[PDB]
């Protein structure tokens, strides 16, 4: 009989079925959600922008001065 | 200016040593032009003629053995070099203004060099 | 910016006012250029010009030396020249948004542009250019020689082409059996100083014709004076010959099908106005088909051979009936594809068609009524599609100096008579038999036992 | 003592080279004083001059128009219903085409084989196609015998007999015709490609339907079909050539009218079940094959949107290349020339397809498996160049081709009816060619970005590909380069 | 395809191997999330290194000025103390961190063929992490600093013919005085750039060799690039370790130590629990189980 | 093309500088 | 690590040489005809250190 996988190529089909276990599908006719995504995500990124800049100025300041020789300044 | 071994006694002194080192060395000007150089020089070897880049190859090679050996030419083929007598400098000139009317109007490359 | 939508009118236009509705009938200027050259013109409503440039060589002109030389020029055609490069080439024709089409055939080759009618000097000066001054860079040739040979390495995908080369070839004997493909051993052996000295030799004024479309006479004219009236008079050297004489070509392949093509002499030529035009009939009468197709009525499927063969007998993958006229010479016949096994059956069926086409009373008269009224429908419907006329004028002026009135063919397709089809099928089928086949050959009869037919 | 040029082969190569490119380098003005190779605009108002095409409305609702020039022979003369596969009802998708394959045959009188006979005996063609939301039936035919054509056309839409045997034989037919369709690999892409990019919608569906439908006509389909679909304010009859305007409109007037009256009409319809893109990717790997063929596509503008000129001028500028084009490594576009340079495709074409309320816009490369990433970086790096960085020669020498394009592309009888007919379905309207210069003139750089920014940037494509395709990159690959971050 | 002109800048030789082996090269493509406890270990010996340096900024080697050096980088230094409690709560994530790496390959069986190279060159690499950590804990010279490294160096006189010339050598000068601080402080800061040389072996005969999957079948027919699929869940890892680690920096920094380590070295007394770090206790509990020392 | 390259430079510097502000707070460069 | 780049690129193009021509038609194995040379190289510098 037809072997399964070439009757897929042999009739395309406007109904197509994903796995849908994993992740639900939003229906046909709903817009890309496209900022959601990109909203969060950019929260995250500020978020590791303050880390990063945090552990630079601690290696950076901790490479500065002393508060003992800051003392003895006079 | 445009300074000639005809109109200038410095310019015959300096065309006199360059004939002198090539001809120690048996080897044309035109093959001193590296084709990883430029890219240009690598077309412009890409477009001559099987035979000519026989030559130029058997030429190098010459030389570099030489080089090796820490020698040079024996007087007779020395007094039979010809350099000078190029064989390169028009199709270079061609390919070089052909790659110019290209980038002039429109046109990407047709060749790059790669990084690095 | 704001638009109307494109189901309104777009503003502010100054659209012009409309054609006449049967303006007029457009004749060709045909202006001779001392050194012998022709200059040929039509008007056309449409606003698109297509203008050619045809020449009196090929195939047959060919030489031992170069044997390849007209389909390398046609692969070769607008490349660099001495004056432009091939970049600057594509740029302009690019720029102004035309088509080059190069076509080489056996007696003639031409160079083709179509852009619209504002750009008549770029054109023409660019085919002018292209055509008399060619720098044939030996890189560039070198290009076109691996796409030349690749191309011959994927030449058994259409056996019909193959086929009417090899019947070609075997039935005719030095000019018409120059071969038109190329072959390995000539393409090895083809060279750019070889191409130069073939087109200086042959690329003459006395056998030019530049043919325009939609293109005012003296516009066209005046603007090609100037680029063809210095071209160096010649004295026009004397076409090839060739006899008909010829037999069997037999090529083995693959084991799908086997191709077998039958052909004949018809020693007439386009100079034979009547037996070409009756040959022409008599294709349109023989014809067929593939038994693939479903486009629908009006292509073919009642003519004789479709009828019959097809529709009678099966496992025949494609049946048709075809020729070829040159100057001064014709080749008519029978291309038959079927499967290995049924080939002697075939072969009898096609030698029984063109023996019944021969003997008197077999073709009735309606059949030839449909058929004269289907070769006038070809032709008119053909004299369309600009490209079309011009390529007409160029052809008709390279063989016959002139090009002969559309009303010429009408009247005789209307005057052709069944005793005419009945006399030139007998004459026909006199000529010595030409049989080419192809594939699972090893079963095809020989070409004496076909032969013992037809005589 | 130095050998002269004329000893050492290698002299003489050297010597016979210069020659010929010392001989090169000398143009002549006589030969150049025409050339410019950079592109600019012209106005070609002195030539786009063409008969004016008289449109009538018959008060049943019937358009017919006619673009009269009797100084010709012959004529086309047909018939442009807006119906086809997309108006379906999910369960009779192959209705359309199997339809046509019927209609071809008989009526009441016409007895296919003695109405094959008549058409082939008049000299004429009579053909037919159907398209998603377009069918055609047309004949071309010669002067004082368009006539019998309009006859015939009418005879073959109006009373048209459907017969169990030839209903059977036509099943036969188009089910070889559907097994001979899967060697065309262009149309199975373009088939998938629609049905993953408008799944769930009349679009999605093919034109043929599957074979499980072909097997259940009956012909009770396909009388319901017609009479549902072909309403008389559907259609438009056109015609070009040698005809005259008052003698086409007699003639539908007195033959064309027993018709279908209804109040399906195509607008309302299209206003239920609209067409809604959904980026997704289909890929059929084989690995068995030669060449690997695959499409992305973003959406397109429907027919009545002022930016489908616009998107026109964008795949005339990112045009076809073929392995034997003669261009070869220098065009106009730079898709063109990143393909050719670097031969990384065996050959590339952009389409832009319109359809009501949607389209599509793509690339449609075919290549072999090793190039693939490479090839596909170029698509997406000149469309995205596209949206950020156009330039002023590129949109002209883009605008030059279009006008040329179409206007060559215009040449004969049945070209000009099928324009008529066409531009008549999707603008309600014959769109003259000075307008149509005017409106492809009004497209610059700054449209042509607005436009990609509007259709290409950051937007999700939908991507069909068969063949040998480990190489091929995966959709976020693509869904990544529809934008820059150097901007 | 003929490299002609350059299309992408990752393709091109400056990015070219970094292209393939970071983020062109294929993995399978159901990893969980112990693959990622492998990148995560590298990212804790990049972390250890930077830290390090930016301490041995600090420190001195010397047996009269090491504790109060300790005490100064805590104390007056800007923003000292959370340099050494990376520093130290690193070395401990570290080791967790390379454990659940160890054990996710005997569970997984990834030390079967053909990865038996990337197992041995791991090996070498928990005895060069072992050997840095122990003279990393020497250097605060505390009282379980100088009384582990006395005990643990002096178990090196089990050697049957050269055991006591062995601990002699290494200690320079029959105990664990300033000669032996010197010498760990030299040591500790050379060993991590052998470490890193380890490492990078290590992923190279892996990346020789693919790697292994959840079911350990053959995994070259559904295989996804390493970028972004995998950087994404990595990068999940790295979030979920950087709070982990931030939960025992700041609240809990002196959980995974011992108290008797804040006391100066004082030779004459000795503490009464004598334990090396938590993460050497297994080791350590075996040597002591099983008597007889050598 | 120029404009539009100057004005993504002119943009790319405002970031950068604003990049430089975050990590190097300077009230005492920002007052005069 | 500088230094394992720098040989790194220069062996992606290739050493030059005295007479700063192409050179990629006499070349030979750099051990062990280059090792003995860098060998009299470094025992000369050993004497010298
Ligand atoms: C060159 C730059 C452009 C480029 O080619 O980037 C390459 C590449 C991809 O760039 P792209 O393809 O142009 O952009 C795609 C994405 O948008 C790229 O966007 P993205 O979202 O992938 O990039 C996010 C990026 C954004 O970066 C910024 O915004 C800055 O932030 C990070 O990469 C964060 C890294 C992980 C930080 C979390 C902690 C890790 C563990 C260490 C903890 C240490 C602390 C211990 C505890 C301390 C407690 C106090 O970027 C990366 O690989 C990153
Ligand atoms: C460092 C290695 C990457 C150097 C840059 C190469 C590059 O072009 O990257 C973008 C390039 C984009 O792909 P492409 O094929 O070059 O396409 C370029 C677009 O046509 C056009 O892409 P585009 O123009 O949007 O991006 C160019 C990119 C180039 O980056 C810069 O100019 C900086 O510029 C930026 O991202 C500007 C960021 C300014 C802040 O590659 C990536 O985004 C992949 C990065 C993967 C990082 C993997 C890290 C794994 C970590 C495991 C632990
Ligand atoms: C500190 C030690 C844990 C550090 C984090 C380990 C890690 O990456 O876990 C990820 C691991 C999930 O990794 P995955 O990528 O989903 O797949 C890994 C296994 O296939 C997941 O296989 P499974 O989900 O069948 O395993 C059951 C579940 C633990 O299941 C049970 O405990 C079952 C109930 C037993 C008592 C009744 O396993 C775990 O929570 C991971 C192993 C813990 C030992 O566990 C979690 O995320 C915890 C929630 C589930
Ligand atoms: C100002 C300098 C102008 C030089 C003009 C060209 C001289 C060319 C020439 O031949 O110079 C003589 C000499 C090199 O030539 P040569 O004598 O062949 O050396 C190798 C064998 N003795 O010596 C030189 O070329 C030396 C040039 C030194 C230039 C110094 C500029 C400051
Ligand atoms: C350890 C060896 C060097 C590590 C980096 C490397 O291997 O590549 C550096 C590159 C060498 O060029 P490569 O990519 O080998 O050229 C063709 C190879 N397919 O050499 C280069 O051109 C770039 C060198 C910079 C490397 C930084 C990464
Ligand atoms: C410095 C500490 C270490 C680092 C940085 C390190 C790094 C890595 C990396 C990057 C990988 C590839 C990614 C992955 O599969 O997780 C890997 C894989 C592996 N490592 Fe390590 N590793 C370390 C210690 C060890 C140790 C101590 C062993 C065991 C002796 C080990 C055994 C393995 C194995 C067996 C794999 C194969 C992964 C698989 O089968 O999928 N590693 N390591
Ligand atoms: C080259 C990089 C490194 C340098 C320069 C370095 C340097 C130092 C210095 C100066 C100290 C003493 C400071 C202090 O008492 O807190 C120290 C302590 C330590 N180091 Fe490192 N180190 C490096 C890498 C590592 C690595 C890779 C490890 C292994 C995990 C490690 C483990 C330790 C430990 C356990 C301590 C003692 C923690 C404590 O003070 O209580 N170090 N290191
Ligand atoms: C750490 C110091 C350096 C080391 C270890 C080093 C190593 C090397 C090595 C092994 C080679 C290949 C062998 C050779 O050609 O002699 C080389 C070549 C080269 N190095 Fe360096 N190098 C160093 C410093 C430099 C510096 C400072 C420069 C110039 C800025 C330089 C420029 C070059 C060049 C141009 C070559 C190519 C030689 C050729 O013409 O074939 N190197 N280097
Ligand atoms: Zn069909």
């Amino acid at each position: 009989e037809i072997p399964a996988t070439v009757a897929a190529v042999k009739n395309p089909s406007s109904k197509i079925i994903y796995d849908e276990h994993n992740h639900e599908r939003f229906p046909p006719g709903d817009p890309s959600k496209r900022a959601f995504a990109y909203f969060v995500l950019t929260g995250g990124r500020f978020v590791y922008a303050s880390l990063i800049r945090l552990l630079v100025l601690k290696f950076v300041l901790s490479m500065s001065a002393s508060k003992d020789v800051l003392a003895l300044a006079s | 200016s445009f300074l000639d071994p005809k109109k200038n006694w410095l310019a015959a002194q300096h065309m006199k040593s360059l004939v002198k080192r090539l001809s120690k060395y048996g080897l044309r000007y035109d093959d001193l032009y590296d084709p990883y150089y430029d890219l240009d020089v690598k077309e412009a070897l890409n477009r001559l003629p099987k035979e000519v880049v026989d030559a130029r190859h058997a030429r190098l090679k010459r030389a570099i053995d030489l080089s090796m050996k820490h020698e040079y030419l024996p007087e007779d083929l020395q007094a039979m070099q010809t350099p000078f007598r190029g064989y390169l400098q028009d199709m270079l000139a061609l390919v070089k203004r052909e790659r110019a009317e290209r980038e002039a109007l429109g046109g990407l490359p047709l060749y790059q060099r790669s990084i690095p | 910016s704001s638009l109307p939508s494109l189901d309104i009118p777009l503003g502010g236009v100054v659209l012009p006012d409309p054609l006449p509705d049967s303006v007029e009938q457009s004749k060709t200027k045909i202006t001779t250029l001392s050194n012998g050259l022709k200059i040929a013109s039509e008007t056309s409503p449409n606003p698109a010009a297509s203008i050619g440039l045809y020449l009196d060589c090929g195939s047959i002109y060919e030489t031992p030396f170069s044997s390849g030389a007209s389909h390398l020029l046609e692969r070769m055609a607008f490349k660099s020249t001495t004056n432009r490069s091939h970049f600057r080439i594509v740029r302009e024709v690019e720029a102004i948004g035309g088509n080059i089409g190069a076509s080489a055939s056996r007696e003639q080759m031409g160079y083709t542009f179509d852009a619209l009618k504002t750009y008549v000097p770029q054109m023409v000066e660019l085919l002018v250019d292209c055509v008399r001054n060619p720098a044939f860079l030996d890189w560039e040739v070198n290009e076109e020689l691996r796409k030349v040979k690749a191309e011959l390495g994927e030449l058994s995908n259409n056996p019909q082409g193959l086929l009417l080369e090899a019947i070609h070839s075997a039935g005719y004997s030095g000019a018409l059996a120059y071969p038109l493909l190329a072959p390995e051993a000539a393409l090895n052996r083809l060279d750019g100083p070889s191409l130069e000295e073939f087109v200086a030799e042959n690329y003459t004024a006395p056998r030019m014709v530049l043919a325009a479309a939609g293109v005012e006479h003296e516009e066209l004219v005046s603007i090609a004076e100037p680029l063809l009236s210095d071209l160096p008079n010649v004295p026009r050297p004397d076409e090839p010959k060739s006899v008909y004489v010829g037999g069997d070509f037999r090529r083995h392949g693959e084991s799908g099908g086997t191709h077998v093509a039958l052909a004949f002499e018809v020693p007439g030529g386009w100079h034979k106005e009547k037996d070409a035009i009756v040959l022409t009939v008599l294709q349109m009468l023989m014809g067929g088909g593939g038994s693939f197709s479903a486009g629908g009525p009006g292509k073919g499927m009642h003519s004789r051979l479709y009828l019959r063969v097809l529709n009678e007998y099966q496992q025949i993958q494609s049946f048709s009936a075809f020729n070829s006229i040159f100057n001064n010479t014709g080749l008519f016949g029978i291309y038959a594809s079927t499967s290995p096994d049924f080939a002697p059956k075939a072969v009898d069926i096609a030698a029984k068609e063109l023996i019944a086409i021969a003997s008197p009373g077999q073709v009735t008269q309606v059949q030839l009524d449909r058929a004269k009224k289907s070769t006038k429908s070809a032709v008119l419907m053909n004299l369309e599609s600009r490209m079309i006329a011009s390529e007409d004028i160029g052809r008709q002026i390279l063989t016959y100096g002139e090009r002969k009135p559309l009303e010429q063919f009408l009247k005789a397709v209307d005057e052709i008579t069944l005793n005419d089809i009945t006399k030139i099928s007998q004459k026909i089928i006199s000529s010595p038999l030409t049989m080419a086949s192809y594939g699972d050959v090893l079963s095809v009869p020989s070409y004496e036992s076909v032969n013992r037919k037809f005589h | 003592a130095p050998p002269p040029p004329t000893a050492m082969i290698y002299d003489r190569a050297a010597e016979a080279i210069k020659s010929k490119l010392r001989q090169l380098e000398n143009p002549d003005p006589r030969f150049l004083k025409h050339g410019n190779p950079r592109p600019a605009l012209s106005d070609h108002t002195r030539i786009l001059a063409a008969p004016e095409t008289r449109v009538t409305t018959l008060p049943n609702g019937l358009r017919v128009a006619t673009e009269s020039s009797l100084a010709a022979r012959t004529a086309t003369v047909g018939v442009w219903i807006d119906a086809g596969s997309r108006f379906e009802t999910e369960e009779t998708n192959g209705t359309a085409h199997f339809l046509e394959h019927m209609i071809f045959k008989g009526t009441e009188r016409r007895n296919a084989r003695e109405l094959e006979e008549e058409i082939e005996n008049m000299g004429g063609h009579l053909n037919a196609y159907t398209s998603r939301e377009q069918t055609t039936y047309y004949a071309k035919v010669t002067d004082s015998d368009v006539p019998q054509a309009l006859d015939i056309l009418a005879d073959i839409l109006q009373n048209s007999r459907f017969e169990e045997n030839r209903i059977s034989r036509e099943r036969d037919v188009i089910l070889r015709e559907m097994e001979e369709v899967e060697g065309q690999t262009e149309e199975v892409i373009f088939d998938h490609l629609h049905a993953t990019a408008f799944q769930y919608t009349p679009l999605g569906r093919t034109i043929l339907g599957p074979a499980q439908n072909i097997k259940t006509i009956t012909k009770a389909h396909l009388q319901s079909y017609i009479q549902t679909h072909y309403t008389a304010p559907r259609m438009v009859i056109a015609a070009s050539g040698a005809v005259k305007h008052e003698d086409i409109v007699e003639q539908v007037k007195k033959l064309f009218t027993k018709l279908s009256t209804d109040a399906t009409t195509t607008a309302q319809l299209v206003a239920k079940e609209p067409a809604i893109f959904t980026g997704s990717e289909v890929r059929m790997l084989d690995d068995d094959i030669p060449l690997a063929q695959f499409a992305v596509a973003f959406e397109g503008a429907s027919w009545k949107d002022p930016d489908s000129i616009a998107l026109m001028v964008m795949q005339a500028m990112l045009g076809s290349w073929n392995k034997t084009a003669g261009g070869g490594k220098h065009m106009g576009s730079e898709l063109a020339q990143r393909v050719g340079i670097n031969e990384v495709a065996e050959s590339i074409m952009a389409f832009n397809t319109n359809y009501k309320d949607t389209g599509l816009f793509g690339v449609y490369a075919v290549a072999k498996p090793d190039c693939l990433d490479d090839l596909s970086y170029a698509i997406m790096q000149e469309t995205t160049k596209l949206v950020y960085r156009v330039s002023e020669d590129d949109v002209t020498r883009a605008c030059n081709q279009l006008k040329s394009s179409l206007l060559l592309h215009i040449d004969g009888t049945s070209p000009v009816a099928e324009d008529i007919g066409r531009q008549l379905l999707t603008y309600g309207r014959r769109i003259p060619f000075a307008e149509l210069f005017a409106r492809i003139d009004a497209v610059d750089a700054s449209t042509i970005k607005r436009v990609a920014n509007r259709f290409i940037y950051d937007k999700d494509v939908a991507i069909a590909a068969m063949g040998p395709i480990q190489r091929l990159p995966d959709y976020n690959w693509f869904r990544r380069r529809t934008y820059w971050n150097r901007y | 395809t003929i490299r002609n002109q350059r299309f992408s800048l990752l393709k091109e030789p400056i990015s070219s191997t970094l292209n393939q082996h970071l983020i062109d090269y294929p993995t399978p493509s159901n990893l969980s999330y112990w693959w990622g406890f492998g990148s995560l270990a590298g990212i804790c010996l990049v972390i250890q290194i930077v830290t390090g340096v930016f301490l041995a900024m600090h420190y001195t080697p010397h047996v009269d000025l090491a504790f109060n050096s300790v005490e100064h980088v805590m104390r007056d230094v800007e923003g000292g103390w959370l340099l050494r409690y990376m520093h130290a709560n690193g070395a401990s994530m570290f080791f967790i961190v390379v454990y659940l790496h160890i054990f996710r390959g005997l569970y997984y069986a990834s030390y079967s063929s053909p990865r038996e190279f990337v197992w041995c060159l791991g090996v070498v690499i928990f005895l060069l992490m072992i050997v840095t950590a122990f003279t990393g804990y020497v250097l605060p010279w505390g009282q379980m600093s100088f009384w582990g490294a006395t005990v643990i160096t002096s178990l090196a006189s089990a050697i049957p013919v050269v055991g006591d010339t062995i601990v002699t050598w290494l200690w320079g000068g029959f105990s664990v005085d300033n000669a032996t601080l010197n010498r760990f402080f030299s040591l500790h800061y050379l060993l991590p750039f052998l470490l890193v040389g380890a490492s990078l072996l290590h992923l190279a005969a892996l990346h020789q060799y693919g790697s292994n999957n959840p079911l350990g079948v053959h995994s070259e027919m559904d295989q996804i690039s390493f970028y972004p699929y995998f950087y994404v869940k990595d990068l999940v890892g790295w979030v979920a370790f950087a709070i982990f680690f931030s939960i025992w920096i700041f609240y809990a920094p002196n959980v995974l130590g011992h108290p008797d380590n804040y006391i100066p070295a004082n030779p004459m007394s000795t503490p009464p629990h004598i334990v090396p770090e938590w993460y050497f206790l297994p080791i350590y509990a075996i040597l002591r189980s099983i008597p007889d020392k050598s | 093309i120029q404009p539009a390259d100057v004005k993504a430079a002119a943009m790319w510097g405002v970031a950068a500088a604003t990049g430089g502000l975050y990590l190097v707070q300077v009230s005492i460069l920002v007052l005069p």
